[PDB]
């Protein structure tokens, strides 16, 4: 089974850092691209970034609204990935989660399947 | 320049097996239909001559066109001379590598009269002028100007109402052919511009009335054909697939391969 | 048996027990400039044994879902013995590559390579108002990824590495028309290709200008029952031929 | 590329078949077109990928259809079960955006 | 003045003016074919009804 | 004073005409020419060399090299169908995109005979045969083996040899055929069968894939150039 738990949510300071960190359990890490998607209160989804897989490298490949502020990154020896916030305005208030990315067929279809609980961020 | 004619064939049983082969060798199967079944012996009169590189690629095709207005100061044309503003030139060139040919260029050069405002406009046959410029001599900047004189640029002068201008262009160039493609950069620190437009330096291309404003303004348009004679043509390349987005360079943004079906079994 | 080869340039020497034929060019060996076609008017340094032998390249694993590499060959090799010193202290220089791409498996693995050997091929950016930088294009002797999804144009410089646009804007299966072979791990071990030299002036600067690119690219990917070894590698082994140089300078 | 889905709020009782939309401002490739189920207060789910597959685990009254610009979800049956909000997402070109939502309300 | 074949399914004569070469027309009958460096660039050559891996 | 006499065509530029033309620059002299390799001298050397075809299209897998791999399991019935499209190369969307169906949509007319190499992309233990069938128009689809042999057709086991050569020969009324879609030129259905199993031993992996190229023999012509419908523009770029 797919566990994804995530972390590190907390009240912050407008121009002020935070770094979320969610914790993959149940399937092999370098296997799968791993996705970020932020929800405001009540509002639509919205799409931040993924990163690939060991097999396409590793790269990221962020939105058009945070390009430059967020940066999406794991670690080397266990199985957990990260979220480094930096500028934080008054709108990056909402509930971010960990979304899961596969191969259907052989290819692959943007679906996320397996999600996080959602961990919340209050900026103020 | 005749095809191959089919000879006859017989039912065999033996150890000899044109139909298996193995394409891991990067080599294409040479078998023809006489080895799989049993054919008949037809004499093939076709031939493979509207299929040459010289009755293919020499045909008159249009790679710009730039208006001037009469009624105007510096009312006067210009272009730098490539081919990668045309979207099906461009692709039969960029079938090959490197391309070396003559030209035939022709001009089609029209005219619209404008809304000016006297009345009783009659206005005289019109003349055109169309310069070259190397790259390296002086400019225009105007219409009258010391640089129409063409004391050694050649220029062609033309009324309206005749034939349309055409000359020949020998293969001017630098290296022993035009390369349709450059993997590399202009300077030896590997900075700044990188693909074809390193090698593109051809020239410039004015255009512009010689005769006065007479009563009203007057639009005109000219059309630039090109046509290779005496081509070769050497190193094949795949087509485009994905559209042309910038003159510059091979920018692109992708596409699937093909248009799809709905099955693998449907018809 | 025609299963067997044996090429020997310099002081290193290649065997092989599971081939395919040698693909040869455009029908063309590799041999020096001759006397109606030179340019350059002072004596060309010619090595030879220093030059001309198998210099091997980096190794890369080959996943259950990979993409492709490719590594630019005409500078793939400047920092590699005696060929990386005579292209800096020159300013000309024309060669002639074989190239040997080796990856085995056992009788229980399946999938399918494609090596080819694509002369001036000019890539594409992912933003379309801009050109590639030089460290995205080329890594020197590492192989550069393609990648199975598309690369958004929020990147400034860096290649568009969509596996099946091929990063040039043609379909991917059009690449036969290239030099090229295949590594099917039913049948082959390995694939050679004898290149020569393919440009449009006599002789060429090594530095501003890669003469080819070599592509490997997997049209059907690796597959093993549970238990088999899982780590199936990839290595290059590039030989210029028939080298030469012109016009010493300093060191750059 | 922006999605808009139809109606924003909806209402049946149990037995109906219901059906909502999704509409895009260009068109999309149907392969890339995707349906999600989150219901109140918890975290979405994968409801349909590619729109008219079926994923892990869902009931089997849900059918996606449509192509082009216009896509749609069709409930033969509804239950008690599923009231939850469904988004659309997309891809033609970064990024991936979903939908409005539209929220199925039990009668 | 040379004098030429016509394509057909009989002969035309054909002066040139001009004093340079890249004013003459343009050939098509050069018919040349060669397409054994695209499709057989191999070093040992492969006969049809040989096993191509022995 | 010599008396002509001007005929129609006269002060007209047609694109396609033969004629000379005074030189813009006399007395130039040329870069003198080069042995550079690889040289064109017709365009039926490109269209004779073999690419591969995409016979595995369905919507989801032409953004991916997973449309040119048609799949082959392990099965428990016989005579079930692998493929299936119509022979047309310049307007079937499968031989459309191809290095030969690139070159036909120049063209307007094609005749002669297409050659069709599969190869087997499998394990090294796996074995079968399978039966490609083509079947000259008149009927509809063969949807059986039965309907299917009696067409043109080869048997092919898989060995150490692994590539095996349908060459589908030229049957047709005319001399030529539309490179356009059209009913009145039809020219067939190509389709593949199983003859026997795919049977594989124990740890082996059962999805194996078959690649597919095309190319023509050599006695295929073409005529009529016209221009092509896989390009367009709306302004300069
Ligand atoms: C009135 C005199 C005008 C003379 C104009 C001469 C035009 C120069 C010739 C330019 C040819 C460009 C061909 C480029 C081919 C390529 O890049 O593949």
């Amino acid at each position: 089974e797919v566990k994804l738990v995530e972390s590190g949510g907390g009240l912050v300071q407008p121009g002020g850092s935070l770094s979320l960190s969610c914790a993959a359990s149940g399937f092999t890490f370098t296997d799968y691209y791993m996705n970020w998607v932020r929800q405001p209160s009540g509002k639509a989804l919205e799409w931040l970034g993924f990163l690939r897989n060991k097999a396409n490298g590793y790269t990221t490949e962020y939105s058009a609204s945070v390009k430059g502020r967020f940066t999406i990154s794991r670690d080397n020896s266990q199985s957990i990935l990260y979220l480094q916030m930096n500028a934080l305005r008054a709108e990056d208030s909402a509930t971010y989660y960990c979304a899961r990315s596969r191969y259907y067929g052989g290819t692959y279809r943007y679906a996320l399947d397996y999600w996080g609980q959602g961990t919340s961020v209050t900026v103020s | 320049a005749r095809v191959a004619d089919t000879i006859s064939s017989r039912p065999t049983n033996s150890e000899s097996i044109p139909a298996l082969t193995a394409a891991e060798t990067g080599h294409t199967s040479q078998v023809v239909p006489s080895d799989t079944m049993q054919t008949r012996h037809v004499k093939n009169y076709h031939s493979r001559s509207e299929s040459s590189i010289e009755n293919f690629l020499c045909r008159s095709a249009c790679v710009y066109y730039a208006t001037y207005t009469n009624n105007s100061k510096k009312g006067f044309a210009e272009w730098v001379i490539n081919t990668r503003q045309v979207a099906q030139l461009r692709r039969k060139l960029e079938l090959f590598t490197y391309l070396r040919f003559d030209l035939e260029l022709t001009f089609v050069i029209t005219s619209a009269q404008q809304p000016s405002t006297a009345s009783s406009v009659d206005a005289p046959v019109q003349t055109h002028q169309i310069m070259y410029v190397p790259p390296g001599g002086p400019v225009p900047t105007k219409v009258k100007d010391y640089a129409w004189q063409t004391s050694t640029n050649p220029s062609v002068f033309w009324t309206e109402g005749n034939a349309p201008p055409r000359m020949s262009i020998p293969f001017i160039s630098i290296g022993n052919a035009y390369s349709c493609f450059y993997d590399g950069w202009t300077q030896f620190s590997r900075n700044g511009v990188y693909g074809i437009n390193t090698l593109n330096n051809m020239g410039t291309l004015y255009m512009r009335h010689v005769n006065e404003a007479g009563q009203g303004p007057i639009k005109s348009t000219v059309r630039i054909y090109f046509k290779p004679k005496h081509v070769k043509a050497w190193v094949p390349r795949p087509p485009r697939l994905c559209q042309y987005e910038k003159q510059k360079n091979v920018n692109f943004s992708p596409i699937g391969v093909t248009t799809s079906r709905t099955d693998i079994i449907t018809t | 048996s025609d299963r067997v080869r044996s090429i020997t340039l310099g002081n290193s020497t290649i065997t092989t027990q599971e081939c395919a034929n040698v693909v040869v060019g455009y029908g063309v060996w590799p041999e020096y400039l001759k006397d109606n076609e030179a340019t350059a008017e002072d004596q060309p340094t010619q090595p030879d044994v220093a030059t001309c032998r198998f210099y091997t390249l980096e190794s890369v694993q080959w996943m259950k879902n990979s993409a492709g590499w490719w590594w630019k060959l005409p500078d793939a090799l400047s920092q590699m013995g005696l060929f990386g010193q005579n292209m800096q202290y020159h300013y000309l220089g024309r060669t002639g590559y074989t190239i040997h791409v080796q990856c085995n498996a056992s009788k229980f693995h399946q999938g399918c390579l494609l090596v080819v050997c694509v002369p001036e091929a000019e890539m594409g950016c992912s933003n379309l108002n801009n050109t590639p930088e030089f460290s995205e294009l080329s890594g020197g002797d590492s192989a550069r990824m393609f990648t199975d999804t598309q690369v958004g144009e929020s990147n400034a410089k860096k290649v568009q590495t969509a596996v099946w646009n091929a990063g040039m804007g043609v379909g991917v299966g059009n690449l036969t028309i290239f030099p090229h072979q295949w590594i099917n791990l039913r049948t082959n071990n390995s694939a050679t290709l004898v290149m020569p030299y393919i440009n449009s002036v006599p002789m060429d600067n090594m530095f501003r200008h890669n003469n080819l690119t070599l592509m490997i690219i997997p049209f059907v990917p690796l597959n093993y029952s549970e238990g088999s070894s899982p780590y199936v590698p990839i290595t290059v082994t590039i030989a210029p031929m028939c080298a030469e140089y012109n016009g010493l300078r300093l060191a750059s | 590329n922006v999605l808009t889905q139809s109606p924003p709020i909806m209402s049946a009782s149990p037995g109906e078949k219901v059906t909502m939309t999704c509409r895009a401002s260009s068109s999309v490739s149907s392969s890339y077109l995707h349906w999600y189920q989150q219901k109140s207060g918890a975290s979405p789910k994968l409801w349909i990928y590619s729109t008219s597959n079926l994923a892990s685990g869902v009931p089997a009254r849900f059918s996606g259809s449509g192509s082009g610009t216009s896509y749609s979800l069709t409930i033969s049956s509804v239950e008690a079960e599923d009231a939850a909000t469904y988004y659309c997402q997309q891809f033609s070109g970064y990024p991936l955006t979903f939908g409005a939502g539209t929220k199925l309300e039990l009668k | 003045a040379q004098v030429s074949t016509q394509k057909t399914g009989i002969h035309y004569t054909n002066i040139n003016y001009y004093k340079d070469a890249a004013s003459n027309s343009a050939n098509r009958q050069d018919f040349t074919q060669d397409p054994g460096k695209f499709t057989e660039p191999v070093k040992d050559i492969m006969v049809k009804t040989m096993p191509a891996l022995n | 004073g010599l008396p002509v006499m001007t005929t129609p065509g006269s002060t007209q530029f047609l694109t396609s005409d033969d004629f000379q033309s005074p030189s813009a620059m006399p007395q130039f002299d040329v870069t003198p020419e080069m042995q550079i390799p690889g040289r064109v001298n017709n365009l039926m050397e490109i269209a004779e060399v073999d690419s591969v075809v995409p016979v595995n299209n369905t919507e989801d897998n032409v953004s991916s090299l997973k449309a040119y791999q048609i799949p082959v399991q392990s099965n428990s019935d016989n005579g079930k169908q692998v493929f299936g499209f119509p022979l047309q190369p310049g307007a079937n969307n499968v031989l459309n995109r191809t290095l030969l169906g690139e070159i036909l949509n120049y063209y307007t007319h094609w005749s002669g005979s297409i050659k069709l190499t599969f190869m087997f992309c499998g394990s090294a233990m796996a074995t079968g045969k399978f039966l490609l069938a083509y079947s000259p128009p008149g009927a509809g689809v063969p949807k059986n083996r039965k309907d299917a042999m009696l067409g043109t057709h080869v048997i092919w086991d898989v060995g150490l040899q692994s590539s095996c050569v349908l060459c589908v020969p030229w049957i047709s009324q005319t001399h030529y055929r539309y490179v356009v879609e059209d009913e009145y030129t039809a020219a067939g259905y190509v389709t593949c069968w199983y003859q026997t199993n795919i049977v594989v031993p124990a740890d082996v992996q059962s999805s194996c894939d078959i690649l597919c190229f095309v190319s023509a023999c050599n006695d295929f012509s073409v005529r009529m150039l016209k221009d092509t419908p896989f390009i367009r523009q709306d302004t300069f770029y």
